[PDB]
């Protein structure tokens, strides 16, 4: 805004987005889908729910 | 038609001695 060799003056936009939580879950898992395998009239399938 | 097998993860019931 303004400039002289022994002064300055600067401005800055700051746009900001705030998240606002319903509910912050800690105590979590993954789940891992392993299945299983079965034999029928003469084909190995593997199964899976 | 017939009735297949059924599955239940059991590791016990399929125990070989
Ligand atoms: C898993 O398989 C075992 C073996 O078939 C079952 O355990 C038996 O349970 C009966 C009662 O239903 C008892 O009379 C036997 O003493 C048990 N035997 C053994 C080797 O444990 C068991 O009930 C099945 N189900 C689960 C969820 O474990």
């Amino acid at each position: 805004t303004h400039s002289s060799p022994t002064a300055t003056a600067w401005e800055i936009g700051l746009y900001y987005e705030l998240v606002i939580p319903k509910h912050i879950y800690l105590n979590n898992w993954n789940v891992v889908n392993i299945g299983h395998l079965v034999k029928s009239a003469g084909q190995l399938t593997h199964v899976t729910i | 038609q017939v009735l297949g097998p059924v599955i239940d993860w059991n590791v016990t019931q399929r125990a070989v001695y």
